[PDB]
């Protein structure tokens, strides 16, 4: 009576949480790829005469 | 227009045309691409004693002129004569590369030459920013691989070089199977080949050089920021074509489409290049030039540029790379046709200058790699046969969504990160 949407709400949550989980894991991977040039960048200093 | 190459015990190549003077030289099939990180600069040092005041006076008495060139794939030592003295040039070649190749390396000569290539290579790094950048382009593009070594060598491998390093290199690369003797000028093939088969004596025949590991392009960058320089100088390239690639000429034509530019030359501002509409509005650069550099194992296709517009470098790079995108998708017939005509003109002006020392270097390098020289008229046949479809198929393989290599110096704070440049190697589509 208080929560008539209960069964349907949890079914939608299952889909929503699966999609968002995947999108989260995916974006981590895509971020690391897009940052790989910057993260492994190397500097050298040769003091000017 | 001739190409007569025949092998006795050595391999002799000539190309004669009644001009004025004659040039004779030996061209070895090993250059800076054959050195190490640690003896890097040995070839340049060899060149410099060959032209030392001692050896150069002995030639000037005889009325001979000396010339040498160190490249990546090869190496050349050249004497120019006055054309009846085509025999006295071969005397100076052998009196140097058999007799005096133990007398040129005298303690006082070597130390005064090493001191002069040190002031030489230092001056280069301090002041020649366009070639400095282009040399570092090869360095990063081909890192840890033979094509990465600079031709003049590095200051640190140079100052730690001794007479024995010259020796060890000369004993492994100045061999018979790694040599071609070249004659350009006006002298006949049978005029030279007989003066060569006159004297026998093979000298270290049967000895091969040392094998290695193949050259490879790695997408990368080296950024030599210097805010005290009044400009930014940048070079940017993809992996291009080796000599004896099917697309050797398609690549060279593609570079001619965008060509070269000089903002201060009125005529240059008027060329049939679409990129110029973009870059002239805010004057995005003082100059650029595209190139298709080809070597034995690989090559670089891209452009170099110089600019005082240091807050709009990103527009320079963006408009240039959007133009290159067009080669895969929308390059027009008349752009291709314009490039054909201008490629012929420039390839002509190269292969037939009025200077035989250039002819020797072009002949020498060619025959060392493919065992023959393609005639200028044969090239034009290949150039004229290129269609829009060819350029598109080439660009779609070499240019579109491909890694790049970048180098720069000067005020390059405005040259954006790698991934920004690299994303512009293509376009969004449905």
């Amino acid at each position: 009576c208080a929560e008539p949407e209960h069964d349907e709400r949890k079914r939608l949550g299952l889909k929503t949480v699966i999609i968002l989980s995947s999108l989260y894991l995916l974006s981590i991977w895509v971020k690391k790829f897009k940052w790989a040039g910057i993260k492994t960048r190397k500097f050298v200093f040769n003091p000017p005469k | 227009a001739e190409v007569t190459q025949l092998s006795n015990g050595i391999v002799v190549a000539t190309e004669h045309n009644p001009a004025h003077t004659a040039s004779v030289g030996v061209v070895f099939g090993s250059g800076a691409a054959n050195e190490n990180p640690y003896n890097n600069g040995v070839s340049n040092l060899w060149k410099n004693i060959f032209l030392s005041k001692e050896n150069s006076a002995v030639a000037a008495k005889e009325g001979l002129a000396l010339s040498s060139n160190i490249s990546r794939d090869f190496q050349s030592y050249i004497v120019s004569s006055l054309p009846g003295s085509t025999d006295k040039s071969l005397d100076f070649l052998n009196q140097s590369f058999i007799q005096q190749k133990a007398n040129l390396l005298s303690s006082s000569n070597f130390e005064a030459t090493k001191k002069s290539v040190l002031k030489q290579v230092q001056d280069f790094e301090d002041n020649d920013h366009p070639n400095r950048v282009l040399e570092h382009l090869h360095s990063t593009a081909f890192q840890n691989t033979p094509l990465s070594l600079p031709t003049r060598g590095t200051l640190e491998s140079l100052e730690n070089l001794v007479v024995a390093d010259l020796e060890s290199f000369a004993n492994n690369h100045f061999l018979n199977s790694n040599a071609v003797v070249v004659g350009t000028g006006n002298i006949k093939h049978e005029d030279l080949v007989n003066s060569i088969e006159s004297k026998n004596l093979s000298l270290q025949t049967g000895t091969k050089p040392v094998l290695k590991k193949k050259a490879a392009f790695l997408g990368s960058e080296v950024r030599l920021r210097d805010d005290t320089l009044p400009k930014a100088w940048i070079s940017l390239a993809v992996e291009g074509e080796p000599v004896n690639s099917p697309n050797y000429f398609v690549a060279k034509l593609a570079a001619q489409i965008f060509g070269s530019y000089n903002a201060f030359e009125p005529a240059s501002r008027l060329q049939g290049i679409k990129l110029l509409d973009n870059i002239q509005e805010y004057q995005l650069c003082d100059n650029f030039n595209h190139f298709s550099l080809s070597y034995k194992d690989s090559g670089l296709w891209g452009f170099s540029t110089a600019t005082r517009n240091v807050t709009m470098i990103d527009d320079l790079i963006h408009f240039t790379l959007k133009q290159w995108n067009r080669l895969t998708i929308s390059v027009t017939d008349t752009e291709v046709e314009r490039a054909k005509s201008l490629l012929k003109l420039q390839l002509g002006q190269l292969y037939e200058s009025g200077n035989p020392v250039n002819d020797a270097n072009l002949l020498g390098a060619e025959v060392l790699i493919k065992g023959s020289k393609l005639s200028l008229g044969e090239a034009f046949k290949k150039i004229d046969a290129i269609t829009v479809k060819d350029v598109k198929a080439w660009a779609g393989k070499r240019l579109w969504d491909q890694d790049i290599a970048i180098a720069g110096t000067g005020q390059i704070e405005g040259l954006l990160d790698y991934m920004r440049i690299r994303s512009d190697m293509s376009m969004m589509r449905w």
